[PDB]
């Protein structure tokens, strides 16, 4: 049952790794706004 | 660049057993990507070439720390890219805003420091007995090259010349690394792992898949054709000298294929003498391809390693030479077992061995043969000495 | 020409050979079958690095667990940072 | 210009190396340091610092935190009982410490090295060799001297070098005692400070038969205890030799011969 618990857990990691590409466009996003707002303020 | 608040903080990793010995025991430092400690600058407002030295002096910074496995402001590692695990692809994400020319010099180094990376993961996780004391050694070897070679050269030129050399451009680096070589001799290493790995690979396939002249002979005598998942023994040996027939037409390449391979087989070609001068048996390791049982009360079964075999066996010549090798050491012990010795001096007979030194050489050579013919007569010597008169 | 007839003493000495092999081969195969193949079903174990327990992966587990968490955190903050960007 | 001027403006928040070596030098110490406010397990370093140079004094730092717990286990082991040859162990511990100790302080006396990669390429053979130590102290704590000499010959068959020496070190200082309540047994017959580390015992347990020891002989003699490198034929021979001498010296009263 140990095994199950092991593939369960790499479930929750294949999630938070889903989340983890959410918070990469994010963060992409998050760059490009940056640079929109470096040039609207020089 | 405004630097960011976060809590860094350093500690010992509590569980090392699950680390190999020779692996890193102390937390990663936490990620530009999530936890980022400078607000980095756009590289567009650099991107021209009045502010094109800028650029570039920040990529060959950022060039030295990738190159010794750390991140930095512009290229940063990847999204699949986890510190805390250690089978994770380790790959980088450079920044889009780059110059052309500079992005492939950029690559080219991420590429080296990856490539860094990855052996050094790999001659950590060697350390582990599994892989086998003599890839072990090749794992110490390649430590020692990037303790010496890699390491070595990349803080005595490039640091120098990023610090305290004007005028100089990422072409300029480029072909001063060029010009060290150890980026191909890195190159050509991580193809060597590589294929390494695919041949582990091929082994993990055949997870169900593993002649009259023994019952001909009075030997208690058996095969163990069990494959490793990883290869060891002279498995790796010929690996190498595959290699050598890979590498033929650069005589660096082959010099330095050769000397690591002579290094590494060291060890085998001394337990392989100790075998056939005494009849020793010591493989903790199981690299050997000669070991019995009782490590019928008084016979014990002897079964050859044919995934640490040194050659084919295959051919009758082969085949012969090695029951040839196996009976010489079968009865050196048997004469230790009988003069209850625990070794047998040399004095006992006319006839000397000396040790092997250089791996290829004996392969190529006939040498090879020399000895073994030479001690098998001298064992048949003592053999029909002792049955003869005692 | 035509093709040579096999020699009378070669097929002679070859039926006398190849009875004596027969034999010999049915009286080895009699007597217990010395000839063997096996399989390596062991493996050694050196205390010191052999792990007590394989129980770090739960360990790690939890270690990775604890990140998970990180990471959600993290997201958060950036979605603040960049809403906030936003409205600058 | 030169580079530096380039980045001046980028990094003016942060720490010059020399502060970084001054409080470094009190980190790597176990002692408190007030740029790197340092806690018992977490070094607790502000984010001033670059990520890559985080990463640097990480590896630094856990050089340093490993000396820590070495001195934390190298201290709770010289306050419990041990064995003679667990004392020879903690010794070389200990002489393994202090000459990374003098290192380190050469290194800051001197300060020669002027990249800290180049200064951690220098370091990096004693790092290994702290975390070698740090690894084997995680079971120091629980097995005998037998098991120890077992995994040091286990590792002087290692393919690596340095653990190879360093086992062998270990294996010689233990086998020096081993050889010495050999020759306590073989020349006087005493069990003393053995610590149940020798394959003959002495066994006083009596369920009425010859309590006296009129014809017992209360002596035990361990073939399990008995090591791989000598034979169990002469181990019964040391055995019948200590035996007959204590058989002489307290039934024969042989006082002179014997002496």
């Amino acid at each position: 049952e140990i095994k199950s618990l092991k593939h369960e857990i790499k479930e929750l990691r294949k999630e938070k790794n889903d989340t983890l590409n959410n918070y990469d466009t994010l963060e992409e996003e998050t760059d490009d706004l940056k640079n929109r707002l470096q040039a609207l303020e020089k | 660049m405004e630097i960011k608040e976060v809590d860094d903080r350093a500690e010992l990793l509590r569980y090392t057993n699950n680390i190999p010995l020779l692996g890193k025991l102390v937390n990663h430092q936490p990620l530009w990507s999530t936890n980022p400690k400078l607000k980095s600058f756009s590289l567009e407002k650099i991107s021209a070439p009045d502010q094109r030295r800028v650029q570039e002096a920040l990529v060959v910074k950022d060039l030295l720390n990738v190159l010794i496995g750390l991140e930095g402001t512009y290229i940063r590692y990847f999204n699949d890219y986890e510190p805390s695990d250690p089978e994770t692809p380790i790959e980088f994400k450079i920044a889009k805003k780059m110059d052309p020319s500079f992005k492939t010099f950029s690559r080219r180094i991420v590429r080296y420091g990856k490539q860094y990376m990855i052996l050094t993961r790999a001659y950590e996780k060697w350390s582990d007995t599994s892989f086998g004391m003599v890839l072990q050694r090749f794992a110490y070897e390649i430590r020692r090259f990037l303790e010496d070679v890699y390491l070595k050269t990349l803080v005595e030129r490039l640091e120098r010349d990023f610090n305290k050399v004007p005028n100089f451009s990422i072409r300029e680096l480029e072909q001063i690394i060029n010009e060290t070589e150890v980026n191909k001799q890195m190159e050509l290493l991580y193809n060597i792992y590589e294929e390494i790995f695919r041949e582990i690979e091929e082994r993990r396939t055949n997870q169900s898949s593993q002649n009259e002249s023994s019952l001909h002979l009075r030997l208690m005598v058996a095969f163990d054709t069990t494959v490793y998942p990883v290869p060891k023994g002279g498995a790796i040996l010929k690996i190498f000298q595959q290699k050598i027939l890979e590498n033929l037409g650069d005589r660096s390449s082959v010099m330095f294929l050769k000397k690591l391979l002579n290094n590494i087989s060291q060890d085998y070609c001394t337990m392989l003498y100790e075998w056939l001068t005494q009849g020793i048996l010591n493989d903790p390791y199981q690299e050997f391809m000669t070991y019995d049982d009782l490590e019928r009360a008084w016979d014990t079964q002897y079964f050859i390693r044919k995934d640490v075999l040194l050659r084919d066996c295959d051919s009758e010549e082969d085949k012969n030479l090695l029951f040839k090798m196996l009976r010489t050491g079968i009865l050196l012990k048997v004469v230790r077992a009988s003069l209850q010795i625990p070794t047998i001096p040399s004095n006992s007979s006319d006839i000397t061995i000396q040790e092997i030194n250089d791996f290829a050489d004996l392969m190529e050579g006939s040498n090879l043969e020399l000895y073994v013919d030479k001690c098998y007569s001298r064992a048949n010597e003592i053999f029909l000495k002792l049955f003869f008169q005692g | 020409d035509v093709p040579m007839s096999q020699p009378l003493k070669e097929q002679e000495v070859r039926e006398h050979q190849m009875k004596k092999e027969r034999f010999d081969r049915a009286l080895e195969s009699k007597l217990l079958g010395k000839r063997h193949i096996t399989y390596a079903n062991s493996d050694i174990s050196n205390k010191e690095l052999y792990i007590n327990e394989i129980k770090s992966l739960k360990h790690e587990i939890k270690e990775l667990r604890k990140e998970k968490n990180d990471t959600l955190n993290n997201y958060d903050t950036l979605e603040e940072e960049t809403d906030d960007l936003k409205n600058r | 210009v030169t580079l530096r001027q380039l980045s001046n403006p980028y990094y003016v928040n942060t720490i010059p190396e020399e502060d970084i070596l001054k409080y470094v030098s009190y980190t790597l110490l176990a002692t408190t340091s007030a740029l790197f406010p340092f806690d018992h397990e977490q070094i607790q370093i502000p984010s001033k610092i670059p990520n890559f140079e985080s990463g640097l004094l990480h590896l630094i730092f856990e050089a340093g935190l490993l000396y820590q717990s070495l001195g934390y286990k190298v201290e709770k082991f010289r306050m419990l009982n041990i064995s003679p040859m667990k004392k020879a162990l903690i010794i070389e511990i200990s002489e393994e410490l202090q000459n990374y100790t003098a290192f380190v302080n050469n290194l800051v006396s001197s300060g020669t090295v002027v990249s800290l990669k180049s200064l951690y390429r220098e370091i990096y053979e004693n790092i290994i060799r702290l975390r070698i130590y740090c690894r084997f102290t995680e079971h120091l704590e629980e097995l005998s001297g037998d098991t120890f000499l077992i995994e040091l010959n286990i590792f002087k068959s290692h393919g690596d070098l340095t653990i190879r020496k360093i086992a062998t070190n270990l294996f010689n200082s233990m086998i020096s005692l081993y050889y010495e309540y050999l020759m306590n047994w073989l020349t006087k017959g005493l069990l003393r400070a053995t610590y149940g580390e020798f394959f003959i015992a002495e066994n006083t347990d009596t369920n009425g038969t010859d309590d006296d020891f009129i014809y017992h002989i209360p002596i035990e003699f361990n073939q399990e205890r008995v090591p791989a490198f000598i034979p169990k034929e002469l181990a019964y021979k040391i055995f019948m030799i200590g035996k007959s001498y204590i058989f002489l010296e307290k039934y024969c009263k042989e006082v002179q011969w014997t002496n």
